[PDB]
């Protein structure tokens, strides 16, 4: 029954896709910077006690190929025994890294593990790595491949979320992200990015539009660029959800997650490993779970995964103080809130990826660290973190403040 | 956004002068003529940046009435270099200002380049560094094939990189591999003909008067024939494809990991950061758009300018070298004395090399040896060097035959008639040189310079064998003479100031760099290089692996590892010097403190391995080439029993020479640190990244700190661990 | 806490790189075929109890991009809740997938997991994914990047293994592989690849050369196929190992691992999961470990990892009946054997990658299942499986027959 604790949880600011501040910064550099910040916080940490470095990364090609986790271990000059493994479970990679790190600590065969993710989407765009489910016609034709936005629009159609409904959520996310930054909530967790000369590159989340109005959101066109712009995917979706006549395309760039660059790091160890290194535990990993739902609608995996992690930890919704669901698309959060009857004042209380962006491999570890701080800032007890995943998967984690 | 350094109000008396003249013809072609009134050379300084800012602003404001631009110069050269006096002062805290300055420079060139109109560079003379970068921002380059003109990006030779777009644009034009290897990594300078061949220049003209007209002619034709693509660089067109591919190209991605390894192999692991930074900027920039790539280039530039190595190299290869070439060590108030016929005594590797560089500079040389057979094989040294230069195309069959024709091999002393400059390169023996000079001093002219190429023997003693000791002087060359750039001029106690100047002027004529050294035991080069090899032989005696020793020498930045170099110096001559030094000490009434290397020398003498000249040293010599380390070396000295850290080995070699250089400065062997720095770099091969063995002290950088105080701390560290010879002199305390 | 057991461990035959039988076979199809073999062996198994599918893959790009583990779940019609994650720890990815699946079961938050790997090196060659440690000159110049082959030659130079020494091991691997195939040892674990029509594609390890002779191996020229042929790496290695004067290039195509195509699957679960689904445990995961050594010599990671997995299991070399180390290079095995005094009759007793090939991401799960089958055949008790990895890493596992 080895218990797993979170000792540090940090992240870079999120640079935007068009004329972004992080476009000149290699993703490896984003991870090394966060390793150097952990050193600044614990200069007498025995890095030899760090036994693995697990990084989530959805497009491990180019700047992100070749086991970027191992590259961060070597480029930062960490001990060669610290390992380094990249994993890809689509949008949950960051949280799957953290959960895998927790499970390794619980097993008793790893003591102190670094976990997180990195995604420089302006340099390595989504889909760069290819893949059978999209690029092999036999498999594409069978699994009924459909981009996520179309599943999200379909969720809005089936559930009755209007264009104004998803826009009302987008506005709320912008307002709560602005309030959290202005309130200093992110001061100690967002680590500014600097060049080799020490000059500043980025110290805030560029994608935010804190002057968002409900009238400007209504002026936006449903204009996804890429696979969604090509034809057929609407018909493929309705061939499965055949009781639906037409898909209402409610999602735009203003109520969908932002394409951004970023990285996040989380330090996880046992009580003995933390006490041996003068570390103060911040939170405890209570339970993790994985489940999933149909891959055509895709983004409904959170509800069985959240259900499973609650029954695994012996808890219910009323036992949870904060719910943090990644804002991939507004309809997914509204669907999740409706199904579990999540009170509004507990849901994504500091804003989410609609305002600040969704750096695929890293997002799960960013919103994980976001709840560690918000539990401490409110002196709240429990937080539940979950993300939808491409292909119909879901990951959930429950943390407890210590 | 802005093309100017400041966007707030400054002192009106601090406004820089105007360096760019504006002229617009009736056809709408604007000619920008750079003419900095503060010097003879257009240089990238505060005045240029403000001047180009005003001009580029006016280009944009008057874009309706402007059809094309011509960038010309009013000086003898086109545009040469940057403001080194300002760059060398950039502290690490000034990295923000450095970044902003080069960003502003490139913002001007980017606007010029994306004007929608053809821009032509009328390159009339040298276009070096920032000058070529200005030209590369133009859409078409025309150079005037004229004597002295050079083109290139030699920023790496001062520890910098081309921060005004030189990296980004040459990579966009030639691709990563060719830009780095051919242009960037070594800062190669090109004559206009070669510049056109590789693509640095597009056209040539015979004289400068044709340049501006040819430029305007090309603007007229380009607008007529290619109106859609006029004023559009290849990289600003849809469908641009980088030559050799981008990093994501499968072909270039295959060999790309070998680029840093081949660099480490070339640099031998020396701590020279500039080439690494050029390679990083080159590759990283080829992954992103032009503007993003250009900003990455600025960050690496600021990383080098604020670093210590660039300061060491700017101090040595700019300031120190200019002071030497300006006659800092040449005595004042002495006139010129042209040289008619040179007489070289000795056809060995030294004397044959001296004859080659003397005849290459246009002098008639009489090459005398003991036999005509030997003197003929001496001229064969020049024949083999010319034959290898003809098959490479660096010289004509006409100029080569005229070179060899100036070398007259002889065995008769009477053929030294009409010689006004003697350079003796016979064996290291005092009474021999006394004999050899006595047999020619009457045959040569009365005002002839009597020079001796010696490595060890004092000049004042050698002068007692001639009548006119006022004209006896030491002219120390370095083997191989055709490739070694220093001449150590040694002033004996009776040597006149006129003789110093004539050899000084001779050294510059043959294309070499002179230093002036007072007569002393070992002078400067020999004495200092001795502390280098002796430090390595002592390491061998202590039981350090020979392979580690040679790696430490190579990773310190030396051109040759110390055991290899010892074989070429001949261990028997090292012993003779040690015996000589002990003799002078024990006869003056004192006690001699032997260097721990003297035991290692004697052990190799006893084993019959005195160096390369007798076929066996620390290396095995087969087929005239060198063939690995002697396998018996590890058992003779118990190699492996002592395993010091590599940096300690490196530092012991560097510090031994730095400390010895300070002694030469204290004793008066050298009169200026400029001579000490260039003498160590060009004479004995002290690593260029240090800026010289004197700069190494004031510019030292280690994990303990920076500067003279950190040098002394580290010297005291080495002294407590390896011997008192590493204790610093009082002059440093 | 929870003990983790191996219930099934199967693999495809390894098709060779040049004119290979598996070149026409998509790497996704190699995995699905193994999933279908598991169904054939256990028709009534409730696949909803399978909570995750963890595939190792070193080049997750192209046919192997886009989370191939999730593609395998959907394409094979497995329950959509079964997840699917790809991971890359270079050469140990296959065994790291099994180790991660084992650690997931120990934590108590997973019941039944499929683990393994896939690598189609004839379709997706090593290096296709790029990477910073090779293609970023700042990182490369500093970590002193060197390809694996030169580390192996450097090991042979230091430890004193001659060209005849490494060729003598290569002949031993060819002999023991042919003996294992002739003796029927692989009959029930190598699953022949068949096409959409059931026609045979491959049913043996076609890289094997059983008629190998000492004279034939002596005629082979040192390695020159990839990064090794390019200059510089020898000097870079000796800048690190400055006491070594000359590197002895003894490794050739005949004493190095073979480039092949293959896949492997391992079913790992708790005692309750097997009892519920009527599965018989074949072996038990006793301990796993990770360590490392210098990244230039690179391939000496197995020795500390084996020492740590023995200490963790409270065992010594004498308590291990079978040692299985991957035959990346002959000098790596000879060094491993010399350093721990491994008896020759206990080391790679059925041959290795020199004879049969080294399908990067799948190798760890192939040589693991090889030991499960050999412990049963010999009626032995304990086996130790370990792999050297690129970058200086190392992974070891101890299994006990059940
Ligand atoms: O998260 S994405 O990588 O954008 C992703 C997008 C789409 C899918 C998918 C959709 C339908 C059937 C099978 C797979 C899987 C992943
Ligand atoms: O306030 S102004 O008179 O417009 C003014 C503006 C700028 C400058 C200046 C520009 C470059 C280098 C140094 C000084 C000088 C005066
Ligand atoms: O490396 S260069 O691009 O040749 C370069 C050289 C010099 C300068 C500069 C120096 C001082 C004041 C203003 C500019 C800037 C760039
Ligand atoms: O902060 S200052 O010392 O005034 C300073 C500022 C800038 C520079 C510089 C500019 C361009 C290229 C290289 C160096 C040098 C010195
Ligand atoms: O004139 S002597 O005193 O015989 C004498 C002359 C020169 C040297 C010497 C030579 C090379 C390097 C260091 C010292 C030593 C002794
Ligand atoms: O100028 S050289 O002839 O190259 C030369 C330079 C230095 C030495 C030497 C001096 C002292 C101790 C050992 C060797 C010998 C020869
Ligand atoms: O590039 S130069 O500065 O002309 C230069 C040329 C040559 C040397 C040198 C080479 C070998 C042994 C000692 C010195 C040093 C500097
Ligand atoms: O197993 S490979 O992917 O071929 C691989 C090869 C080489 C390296 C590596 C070697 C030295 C320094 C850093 C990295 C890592 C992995």
């Amino acid at each position: 029954s080895e218990e797993a604790f979170i000792y540090e949880a940090i992240r870079t600011p999120r640079g935007k896709q068009k004329n972004g501040s992080l476009h000149e910064v290699k993703p490896l550099s984003l991870v090394v910077g966060l390793i150097d910040e952990l050193r600044k916080r614990h200069p007498d940490l025995d890095e030899n006690l760090i036994s693995d470095v697990i990084l989530g990364c959805v497009s491990p090609v180019g700047d992100q190929g070749g086991d970027i986790a191992r590259a961060a271990v070597l480029a930062s000059g960490m001990p060669v025994t610290s390992g380094g493994v990249q994993l890809n479970r689509f949008c949950a990679s960051g949280l799957e890294a953290v959960n895998t790190a927790a499970q390794k600590v619980r097993s008793g065969w790893d003591d102190l593990v670094l976990a997180g993710g990195v995604e420089s989407m302006s340099r390595v765009p989504m889909g760069s790595d290819g893949g059978a489910m999209g690029l092999d016609p036999a498999t594409n034709y069978d699994v009924m491949f459909v981009p996520q936005s179309i599943g999200a629009d379909l969720i809005a159609t089936i559930e009755g979320f209007s264009r104004e409904d998803v826009d009302a959520y987008a506005l709320r996310s912008q307002q709560k992200a602005a309030e959290a930054w202005s309130g200093g909530y992110f001061a100690k967790s967002v680590v500014p990015v600097r060049d080799q000369n020490g000059l500043l590159i980025l110290d805030h989340d560029e994608h935010m539009r804190p002057d968002t109005t409900k009238e400007g959101l209504a002026k936006l066109k449903p204009a996804f660029e890429g696979l969604a712009a090509l034809g057929g995917f609407d018909d493929v979706a309705l061939q499965k959800y055949h009781w639906v006549e037409k898909i209402n395309h409610v999602h735009t760039g203003g109520n969908s997650s932002g394409i951004v660059d970023g990285a996040a790091l989380v330090m996880i160890g046992s009580a003995a490993a933390g006490k041996l290194q003068g570390l103060t535990p911040r939170a405890r990993i209570v339970a993790t779970a994985t489940s999933g739902a149909d891959p055509v609608i895709m983004l409904t995996g959170p509800t069985p995964a959240t259900r499973k992690v609650l029954d695994r930890a012996g808890l219910t919704v009323d036992d949870i103080d904060l719910f943090e669901l990644n804002e991939a698309f507004a309809s997914v959060v509204l669907k999740f809130q409706k199904d579990l009857n999540i009170p509004d004042e507990k849901l994504n209380v500091n804003g989410g990826a609609i305002a600040m962006g969704h750096p695929l491999g890293a997002t799960g570890a960013m919103i994980l660290g976001t709840m560690v701080d918000e539990l401490e800032r409110r002196n709240a007890r429990r937080a539940l973190i979950t993300l939808c995943i491409g292909g119909g998967m879901g990951v959930a984690t429950i943390i407890e403040r210590v | 956004s802005s093309h100017h350094h400041h966007h707030h109000s400054q002192d009106p008396n601090s406004m820089p002068d105007n360096t760019i003249q504006w002229d617009k013809d009736a056809d709408g072609i604007v000619t920008l003529t750079m003419d900095d009134p503060s010097g003879s050379t257009n240089v990238m300084n505060e005045a240029y940046i403000e001047s180009m800012g005003k001009a580029v602003d006016r280009l944009v404001a008057e874009k309706d009435s402007i059809t094309g631009v011509v960038v010309a110069s009013a000086k003898k050269t086109f545009f040469a270099g940057g403001d080194v006096k300002t760059m060398i002062q950039a502290r690490p805290e000034d990295a923000g200002d450095v970044f902003n300055t080069v960003e502003t420079i490139k913002r001007q060139l980017r606007t010029l380049e994306t004007l929608g109109k053809p821009v032509v560079a009328a390159i009339n003379g040298a276009a070096l560094g920032g000058g070529l970068e200005i030209a590369l921002a133009c859409h078409h380059r025309i150079a005037a094939d004229v004597k002295g003109s050079q083109l290139g990006l030699p920023e790496v030779t001062l520890g910098l990189l081309p921060g005004g777009g030189g990296v980004t644009r040459t990579v966009r034009m030639f691709g990563i591999q060719n830009a780095f290897v051919s242009v960037l990594a070594q800062g190669t300078r090109f004559k206009p003909a070669k510049a056109k061949e590789i693509g640095l220049v597009d056209e040539l003209v015979a004289t400068v008067e044709e340049l501006v007209p040819a430029a305007k002619a090309w603007i007229k034709e380009e607008l007529k024939a290619n109106p859609d693509g006029a004023g559009v660089q290849p990289w600003d067109k849809k469908g641009y494809k980088m030559p050799g591919g981008t990093p994501s190209s499968p072909g270039l991605a295959a060999i790309l990991p070998s680029f840093p390894s081949n660099l480490r192999k070339q640099l031998k692991g020396a701590p020279m950061p500039a080439p690494r930074a050029i390679l990083a900027a080159a590759v990283e920039g080829a992954q992103v758009d032009f503007d993003t790539a250009s900003r990455i280039e600025s960050r690496y530039f600021a990383s080098l300018v604020t670093g210590q190595v660039a300061k060491n190299m700017m101090q040595a290869f700019f300031f120190d070298l200019q002071a030497i070439n300006a006659g800092g060590s040449r005595p004042e108030g002495i006139g010129k004395t042209p040289i008619k016929r040179i007489g070289v005594l000795g056809a060995g590797m030294m004397g044959a090399g001296i004859a080659y560089v003397s005849a290459k500079a246009g002098y008639e040389v009489v090459l005398k040896d003991v036999s005509l057979e030997a003197a003929a094989k001496g001229k064969g040294y020049s024949e083999k060097l010319e034959a290898k230069a003809l098959e490479r195309g660096r010289t004509t069959q006409e100029r080569s035959d005229a070179l060899l024709a100036r070398i007259t091999p002889t065995a008769d002393a009477a053929d030294f008639k009409g010689v006004d400059f003697v350079i003796e390169a016979v064996f290291e023996n005092q009474e021999l040189k006394h004999k050899v000079f006595g047999e020619i001093e009457d045959i040569v002219e009365p005002n002839a310079i009597l020079g001796s190429n010696t490595s060890t023997l004092p000049i004042t003693g050698l002068a007692t064998g001639v009548k006119r000791q006022e004209d006896f002087i030491g002219i120390h060359f370095f083997s191989p003479v055709d490739k070694m750039p220093l001449v150590e001029i040694i002033k004996g106690e009776k040597t006149s100031d006129e003789a110093l100047a004539r050899v000084f002027d001779y050294t510059l004529a043959i294309g070499k760099t002179p230093i002036v050294v007072n007569d002393s035991r070992g002078f400067f080069t020999s004495r200092v290089i001795g502390t280098f090899v002796n430090e390595a032989l002592a390491m061998l005696g202590e039981g350090v692996e020979p392979a580690s020793i040679e790696q430490a020498g190579s990773q310190a930045g030396y051109p040759a590892p110390p055991l290899q170099l010892s074989d070429e110096l001949n261990l028997e001559l090292m012993h003779k010097i040690a015996v000589a030094t002990r003799k002078g000490v024990e006869d003056a009434g004192g006690t001699y403190q032997p260097h721990p290397a003297e035991a290692v020398v004697e052990k190799m003498i006893e084993l019959g391995r005195s160096g390369r000249l007798k076929g066996a040293g620390f290396y095995e010599y087969a087929d005239g080439k060198r063939s690995g380390l002697w396998p018996g070396l590890r058992e003779t000295f118990k190699s492996g029993s002592s395993q010091p850290p590599l940096q300690d080995m490196i530092d012991r070699m560097l510090f031994a020479e730095a400390l010895e250089t300070q002694k030469c400065l204290d004793e008066g062997v050298l009169t200026s640190t400029a001579d000490a720095n260039i003498g160590s770099i060009m004479g004995i091969g002290f690593p260029p990244w240090t800026g010289g063995s004197a700069q190494f002290i004031v510019g030292y950088s280690g994990p303990a700190g920076t500067g003279k105080a950190a040098f002394v701390a580290r010297a005291r560290e080495l002294a407590a661990a390896y011997g008192d010879r590493f204790l610093p002199p009082e002059s440093l305390l």
